[PDB]
RNA sequence: AAGGGAUAACCGCUGAAAGCAUCUAAGCGGGAAGCCCGCCCCAAGAUGAGGCCUCCCACGGCGUCAAGCCGGUAAGGACCC
RNA sequence: UGGAGCCUGGGAGUGAGGGCGCGAGCGAUAACGUCCGCGUCCGAGCGCGGGAACAACCGAGACCGCCAGCUAAGGCCCCCAAGUCUGGGCUAAGUGGUAAAGGAUGUGGCGCCGCGAAGACAGCCAGUCGAGUGGCGCCGCGCCGAAAAUGAUCGGGGCUUAAGCCCAGCGCCGAAGCUGCGGGUCUGGGGGAUGACCCCAGGCGGUAGGGGAGCGUUCCCGAUGCCGAUGAAGGCCGACCCGCGAGGGCGGCUGGAGGUAAGGGAAGUG
RNA sequence: AGGGAAAGGUGAAAAGAACCCCGGGAGGGGAGUGAAAUAGAGCCUGAAACCGUGGGCUUACAAGCAGUCACGGCCCCAAGGGGUUGUGGCGUGCCUAUUGAAGCAUGAGCCGGCGACUCACGGUCGUGGGCGAGCUUAAGCCGUUGAGGCGGAGGCGUA
């Protein structure tokens, strides 16, 4: 037999913030952390990724001319219920949302996928209003 | 096997692509992706194999 | 001690005394094989080529045996095609005796 | 509807590439019954289940020891009318 | 030396085709249109990989088993296995992420022509001014031209010295394809004390159909027999044993009077 | 005029449950008969659909041709099995008809039982036997009472 298999170990926490960085190019690695894909326990059915706190949201670089040009969308189940809101207005109010939306899209879509999106804590900052560890990666 | 080998050997500098090429030239028709659970039990010895690998690689 | 032997087109991790199953060997009932097919140890041996030159692992054969039955069964629709076949892979059990590399 | 903000065609400032001239390529202003917010209504199953004010607190007896325990309470809440 | 060929005979089904590529007719150099000709794949491979999804586009012809290894088309930022790999260029429209006549000092790379101390190309009396100026024409990449009816989107997130486009280079991932190990069946070949058992080598996707082996149901001979109340047939359970399978044994409970081998024979036989 | 069903079975023997108990009765609960009473009377055996009670596992932020592969937890005899399913991978019902169907094309509520390539006489290939330049009898007659004999008119074949 070879079930290499884990046993439950203590979950790690992490702080990060490439406030000066291209999102997507950020959000990609975040997700790879939220799944245990960096560590060789990796087990696809279980949830042993890192908890992740990202300080100083907003501030993020976005390439090209993506203001007014990147448009975000919500439909209520109603007649003419489409909403179209551009990037500018999302940073202007609810910038914690921007980096959130971007990671969601890179996470699998099952129940376990929603469980990992809960492991991801985002604050336009700095100051992450919870202290009990955070081995900062740069 | 491959997903976690990569995780483990990426923890020493290189990547999976590189690591396997290395072993190929290094003459170790061994690992057998199955038997890179060495990465978890006895990482002492995994470490050794990575050296051999980057030996033929740089 | 450790050791990573090769038999039946596959590889395994053996130790002083246990084994599982491995594929029909042409090996008589209670006798003894050396599996010179062997890479690695518990003192960091490795294998300059495939095999480590001066190395082997001794084991004693306990006997052969047919596995638990698996039903392979095919079907194609709108065509009246269905097939039922009963299958049982054979094996052999070993007892690891010592690792003299 | 007042009102506040951002815009469409369109009307400008300053300005090189291109010694001139140009609303534009770096920047800056005007500009619609339209867009955003403002008015009225619903809304924390917003499983991301929020917040503020005030109250009630004792183990009383038994298992893989805080209910996964039964039986009386507390502040309270039902039943019937 | 091939599931090639030819000769004689027994049994068929088919006689409604479809898409793609190429060559013509009809049509409007329309149609998932229609007619023929050459080839292919589906049909019958709606089995498997790629293509977002999808009979016929690309890859590939699936006896079974393995927690081994190499590949193919297509891929290696996350969803999603593998390079945020290396070296040189282009593009700022999200072009890429699907549209034409015709328009434009958008850019980048080539041109070969005017004529510049008869020193005006641009500017105020020509002096000063003291230099690069125009002119068509090629090639790469892009811009307008671009309006339709339930909510949008390149499959999604998201990408700008790229995660787009062009040209090199090395490496990995990736199927039921190819290897490795074990097993089956059929042919061919070996042994040849023919042993129906051992060794070697090939074949085994499949609709209409053709051919070969078996299993089970009822009844007859076997029978003036054999099993049976210390339990027949039938019924209910099982993780056990034997068969590739249809099936057959074994055990436990229920049931209360029937059952019927080896080897053969009929048919109201699934 | 005519059409025309359904519906068999206690037990060897009625020994067919005196008497008591709850109930208007119908039913039951004791008692008793019997080898057996889930053999108690539309009573042998009593299968399936269908309807209940009790017990283990399991579920109220999910999304599905209902399964399969893999881990993991709990529950029952022990280094192995059985039951259940939290998460993850993969997955367009059966039949017919069709160039093409998950198809929004036909049929089917579910279970049980009934339900479709036959027989006679000619013919033609193939095949296991008998006899061979020959092979073979029909109606009938005699026996058998699950016995077989005889009967060449005829028929095919030898140009």
């Amino acid at each position: 037999m070879k079930t290499y298999v884990p046993k439950q170990v203590e979950p790690r926490w992490v702080l990060i913030d490439a406030e000066g960085k291209t999102l997507g190019r950020l959000a990609t690695k975040i997700a790879t952390l939220l799944r245990g894909k960096h560590r060789p326990d990796w087990t696809p059915n279980v949830a042993m990724g890192d908890f992740v706190v990202v300080v100083n949201a907003d501030k993020i670089r976005v390439t090209g001319k993506k203001l007014e040009q990147k448009i975000y969308t919500r439909y209520s189940g109603y007649p003419g219920g489409l909403k179209k809101i551009p990037l500018e207005k999302m940073l202007a109010t609810h910038p914690e949302r921007v980096l959130e939306h971007a990671v969601k899209g890179m996470l699998p879509k099952g129940p376990l996928g929603r469980r990992l999106f809960k492991r991801l804590k985002v604050y336009a900052g700095p100051d992450h209003p919870h202290q009990a560890q955070r081995p900062e990666k740069l | 096997w491959i997903v976690r080998i990569n995780a483990a050997c990426r923890q020493h500098g290189l990547n999976y692509s590189t690591f396997i090429h290395g072993l190929k030239k290094a003459g170790i028709e061994v690992d057998r992706k199955n038997l890179a659970d060495l990465a978890v039990r006895e990482p002492q010895v995994f470490a050794e194999l990575v050296e051999r690998a980057k030996a033929a690689q740089g | 001690m450790f050791a990573i032997v090769k038999t039946g087109g596959k590889q395994y991790r053996v130790e002083p005394g246990l084994k599982l199953r491995v594929e029909k060997l042409d090996a008589e009932p209670g006798a003894t094989v050396e599996l010179p097919v062997l890479l690695l140890g518990g003192e960091k041996t490795v294998v300059g080529t495939p095999v480590v030159e001066g190395a082997s692992v001794v084991a004693e054969v306990l006997g052969h045996g047919r596995g638990k039955k698996i039903l392979v069964s095919k079907f194609k629709a709108k065509v009246q095609y269905r097939r039922k076949k009963g299958h049982r892979q054979p094996y052999t059990e070993l007892l690891i005796k010592e690792i003299r590399g």
